[PDB]
């Protein structure tokens, strides 16, 4: 769920997250990744997981209606830097 | 310029005795190129000269290590001239007087920022146009 | 399996005659031919094709008449003449499959076991290869749900002998580009990238569109990998990557800004020597 | 000395022990042909500047 | 024991003591030599200590950023100077690298992150990201085609 | 220019009429300290065998100069301010006693403070054998000439050490020695293209 | 190298009559090559000239071969390689600037390669930063 942006997971979440105090989400963290399911690392000076991937799941239509949202802004965007390259650059393109 | 020098010495000093007395020695030539208006806003300057090179050369000074410094009359008085040289941006600092102590922006590596990028393209921008000049300037005469 | 292949200028040529021949003689939608080519480990390499006879009834979509006499007669002749060719799959010239399609990759696997499909779209594109390979997969769905024998689609590449080389290069000749990064092209070629990448992103989000209204079924493959691609967007807001790219910017900036002061300087030298030459020059015609 | 790359702190009192990284040596270039650029344009001004 | 020993995770030493002391040291199904009772074999035992230690200084530095040695020190099953100790003698082997911040016990695996490697890893993390995206288009393109053929 | 003349003539002193040799090697001693660099000067003085055997001889130069090289600063105030005494009755270096001792001063500061982060007025005090007002007066006066790369923190008595990384650095000069040459650029662009 | 021909029969060539008849200037233009000519190029045979038939679909397809992928167009070279490059440039520009620094001085002192080289380096050195930069550029602001 969480986005690319904001990504670093705290050990005060994960214990809102599934009922653990916070003195084994560390080892809940190194069984993750040791399975496979996420990976990253564990900041544990700062009490934050850094995780940089997830084991795909099937998802339900909900789940791919964010993703079809997400997708909306990811090609607004694209299109503008488009549209501003080549307005730009167009007394050079070939 | 040796009017001008001993102006300089004066200000430097930061003594308005040696200021006055060379103002006073010098007047004649200050007509002849006229500043007086300037020589004046001079004196402003003067303290406001003290209060930069203090604010150059510490990062945490007290106000009344400020006042005392400058010869000021008080820490009041230290504060409100270092305050103004914040707003006129001479010293480019912060202040605090809760514990009485002006503070130094946190001096920041300024080589992982925009400011080289700035310059650069200046420069660069520049180099282009100088080329373009050159080229066209470039002429054949038959 | 087969991870990879490579269609040849000469097949995409062969196939584009084969399809303009056969609409110029009559109408059809499609034209099928076998292609002829080589493995090299699972890298097939389709270098050649020949049309075989075929029509259908485009109501029906159930009845076809692919010519397998014919089929390998034109094989045994293309043995005769190449010995290092043997059939290694179909090709049909239409944009979309067709119900037939598995059949027809039925009939061929009877002359190959790894019977590839390739559509090759003469209505030309302007993003992608005009070569769709697929490959005939059935295989209980570990998903749990029916199977059903259908294409996967296969990585398709272009790739040219020298031999086609020299006649692809001197047939380009007069429209061709210079095989070198020209300030001018490569910034082209960024845009094109953005183009390309956009209209990727609006065919995924046509996909989306349809899976979330209902007209198609969740694929939970294309859904892996999209869920994959989201996982692997960068974070640029970083502060440790923002000093970085700052860093790397500054340096790539510094090498630009002495350049062009080198440029400029060598523009000066240029012009002294213009003006000299011209004072020379007009002196020696005063005098 | 320079025999180890390391700042001593007589606040904390601490040896922050680290790696300097490397003397860029395309700063190094730059300047110096930023330099003999300077002398080039030297010479063009003696060229120039006599002659015109 | 092999098990554990080939898991990629932390085996706490207490709670392997706990598990296979009996069964390992004291025997019963007969108790090896090795891990007996005498000189070789409380020697042994330390060594085994050490080796427990050294599987989970690896996989710290296999999972972790930067752990405190508050931490480690109780997740390792050694006193703070006696993990310090242990970490420093990897280092200088160069087994492990680690730089412990002794001011702030901040041990850190985190090699240092040249701007090049930085900026590297986010191109091949874009290079990826374009080419699974190609991939995914390819497949959805022959979903459409297929499904919507019905 | 001094330094390397005196220096290249230190093992062959011929001109007697001038000076003795042990007063030629006091110069020598004074101008390399304040000509040339730590490892320079270590390899060509503190390493010197002809300047050695004289100040043997010599056992206040010989303070002075190892003073400041063995990093034994207060000891090296008392023999700069002997140094200066002696140089302001000479009569070559009569006009230039202030500039040496001051010169000599930011030395000792620079070199003190080349191996600190955050050096404490406390410390520098102590190490040069001196009060906390006048360290803490010197420093500021010196940074203000921009002679030192350090920045005082009076609240709590603290020297900061502000010395440019070296990037930093070049990025500095690059932009200083680009401006001298684009003015120069410039200048003869529209010199000529009129 | 192709070349297309006919014979020219025996009869005419004795007598007299040219092989093929010229009633236009196209056909010519074509310099008929020195192995032909001592194998008897015109005396038993002729060369026709060879023209291509290329279809605006067919050069399409075969563009196709060559045709980058937006992937390559929007790609970023390895910054530790551009590093490198850059760096070995620069330091060739600074060899280059000192030999053309003296060539400069010495022709104007006694009144090229080096002015080329340097300018071919600058070239080079402005456009694959530019690129570079510009990449980096759109990938921060396409990407997120």
């Amino acid at each position: 769920t969480r986005p690319a942006n904001h990504r670093q997971l705290t050990f005060e979440e994960i214990a809102k997250s599934a009922k653990i105090t916070v003195n084994e989400v560390e080892l809940l963290v190194m069984k993750a990744l040791s399975v496979g399911l996420v990976k990253g690392s564990i900041d544990e000076v700062d009490k934050r997981v850094h995780m940089t991937w997830v084991q795909p799941r099937v998802l339900d239509l909900q789940q791919i209606k964010g993703m079809k949202d997400r997708l909306e802004f990811w090609c607004t965007d694209v299109k503008s830097m488009e549209m501003l390259v080549e307005h730009q650059a167009h007394d050079i393109l070939t | 310029l040796m009017p001008y020098f001993l102006l300089t010495q004066a200000v430097r000093t930061g003594n308005l005795a040696k200021f006055n007395q060379v103002l006073d020695q010098f007047g004649e030539k200050f007509q002849a190129d006229g500043t007086y208006t300037l020589i004046i806003r001079l004196r402003h300057n003067v303290i406001k000269t003290g209060v930069r090179m203090i604010s150059l050369s510490y990062s945490r000074i007290s106000l009344a290590d400020i006042a005392q410094k400058l010869q000021l009359d008080s820490p009041e008085d230290a504060e409100f001239i270092v305050a103004k040289a914040i707003r006129d941006g001479v010293i480019e600092a912060s202040i605090n007087h809760e514990k009485g102590y002006v503070q130094s922006k946190e001096m920041i590596d300024i080589y992982s920022t925009r400011e080289p990028q700035l310059a650069f393209h200046q420069r660069i921008s520049f180099c282009l146009d100088i080329h373009n000049m050159s080229v066209k300037a470039m002429r054949f005469p038959p | 399996a087969v991870q990879k292949v490579v269609v040849h200028p000469l097949v995409l040529l062969s196939v584009v005659d084969h399809f303009n021949r056969i609409g110029k003689v009559g109408n059809q939608k499609r034209v099928v031919g076998v292609l002829l080519g080589s493995w090299q480990k699972k890298v097939l390499d389709v270098s050649n094709s020949f049309a075989v006879p075929f029509d259908e009834d485009d109501k029906d979509d159930s009845v076809w008449f692919l010519d397998h006499d014919y089929l390998e007669n034109m094989y045994g002749m293309f043995k005769k003449v190449n010995a290092r060719e043997r059939i290694v799959g179909w090709y049909h010239t239409g944009p979309k499959l067709h119900k037939n399609d598995i059949a027809i990759n039925e009939l061929m696997k009877r002359y190959c076991p790894n019977s590839v499909l390739v559509i090759i779209d003469v209505k030309p594109k302007d993003l992608g290869l005009p070569t769709e390979a697929y490959i005939s997969v059935e295989e209980v769905h570990d998903d749990g749900t029916p199977t059903s024998k259908t294409f996967e689609h296969v990585t398709s590449e272009i790739g040219a002998e020298e031999a086609e080389e020299v006649g692809v290069e001197h047939l380009l000749r007069d429209i061709k580009d210079t095989t070198v990064g020209t300030l001018s092209q490569r910034i082209t070629n960024q845009v094109h990238g953005l183009k390309g990448l956009n209209s990727k992103l609006l065919d995924i989000r046509s996909y989306l569109e349809k899976v979330a209204t209902g007209k198609l079924p969740i694929n939970h493959q294309i859904i892996y990998q999209l869920q994959d691609v989201f996982n692997l967007l960068p974070d640029v807001s970083l502060q440790e990557f923002v000093k970085a790219f700052y860093l790397k910017t500054n340096d790539q900036m510094v090498v630009v800004y002495l350049a062009s002061l080198i440029r400029s300087v060598v523009a000066l030298h240029n012009l002294i020597n213009n003006k000299i030459a011209n004072r020379d020059a007009e002196k020696k015609e005063g005098q | 000395d320079k025999k180890f790359h390391g700042i001593l702190d007589q606040g904390e009192g601490v040896l922050i022990i680290f790696d300097e990284p490397p003397v860029d040596k395309t700063y190094e270039a730059a300047l110096e042909t930023i330099q003999n650029m300077s002398k080039v344009v030297d010479s063009l001004y003696n060229k120039a500047k006599k002659l015109t | 024991l092999l098990k554990l020993f080939t898991t990629m995770e932390l085996m706490r030493w207490s709670t392997l003591v706990e598990d296979y002391g009996m069964e390992l040291r004291k025997g019963s199904s007969p108790a090896t030599d090795v891990f007996g009772s005498t000189e070789e074999g409380e020697k042994r035992w330390k060594d085994l200590k050490n080796r427990v230690v050294e599987h989970n200084i690896r996989i710290m530095a296999k999972y972790y950023t930067r752990i405190t040695m508050k931490r480690m020190a109780q997740l390792l099953d050694l006193s703070v100077d006696e993990s310090e100790a242990f970490l420093s003698n990897l280092v200088v082997n160069k087994t492990i690298f680690a730089k412990v911040d002794r001011l702030a016990g901040i041990i850190n695996f985190q090699r240092p992150k040249d701007p090049n490697n930085l900026l590297n890893d986010w191109s091949q993390k874009l290079n990826s990201l374009m080419s699974l995206v190609n991939k995914t288009t390819h497949l959805i393109a022959k979903e459409e085609m297929i499904h919507n053929l019905q | 220019q001094a330094a390397e003349l005196f220096l290249d003539t230190v093992s062959t002193f011929t001109s007697y009429e001038l000076m003795d040799y042990k007063t030629f090697v006091t110069y020598t001693v004074y101008v390399s300290m304040i000509a040339l660099e730590r490892p320079d000067l270590r390899e060509k003085v503190i390493k010197g065998a002809e300047i050695l055997e004289v100040l043997h001889s010599l056992p206040a130069v010989r303070q002075y100069l190892f003073s400041l090289y063995e990093c034994r600063y207060s000891v090296f105030f008392q023999s700069l301010a002997v140094v200066e005494q002696e140089m302001k009755k000479d009569w070559l270096f009569a006009p230039h006693y202030r500039y040496y001792v001051r010169e000599m001063r930011i030395h000792a500061y620079s070199q003190l403070l080349e191996s600190y982060r955050s050096l404490t007025l406390g410390y520098m005090a102590e190490a040069f054998g001196v009060g906390v007002e006048f360290i803490d007066q010197e420093l500021s006066r010196f940074i203000a000439a921009g002679r030192l790369h350090c920045k005082i923190d009076k609240v709590n008595e603290i020297v900061e050490t502000n010395r440019p990384d070296s990037k930093n650095w070049q990025y500095q000069e690059t932009i200083k020695k680009g401006d001298l040459l684009l003015n120069r650029v410039q200048k003869l662009s529209r010199v000529i293209n009129m | 190298v192709i070349d297309a021909f006919r014979l020219i029969n025996a009869n005419m060539m004795v007598l007299g009559h040219e092989p093929r008849q010229t009633t236009s200037n196209l056909g010519h233009l074509n310099k008929p090559s020195i192995q032909a000519l001592i194998h008897g190029l015109n005396r038993h045979y002729y060369s026709i000239t060879i023209n291509y038939r290329k279809n605006e679909l067919e050069q399409k397809m075969l563009l196709n071969l060559h045709k980058k992928s937006w992937m390559e167009g929007l790609t970023l070279q390895d910054y530790s390689e551009h590093c490198k490059h850059n760096e070995s440039v620069v330091k060739e520009m600074l060899e280059l600037a000192k030999n053309y620094n003296k060539a400069v001085e010495e022709e104007d002192k006694m009144t090229q390669d080096p002015k080329r080289h340097l300018e071919e380096h600058v070239d080079v050195l402005m456009t694959s930063n530019i690129v570079q930069c510009l990449a980096a550029m759109l990938d921060t602001v396409v990407f997120k």
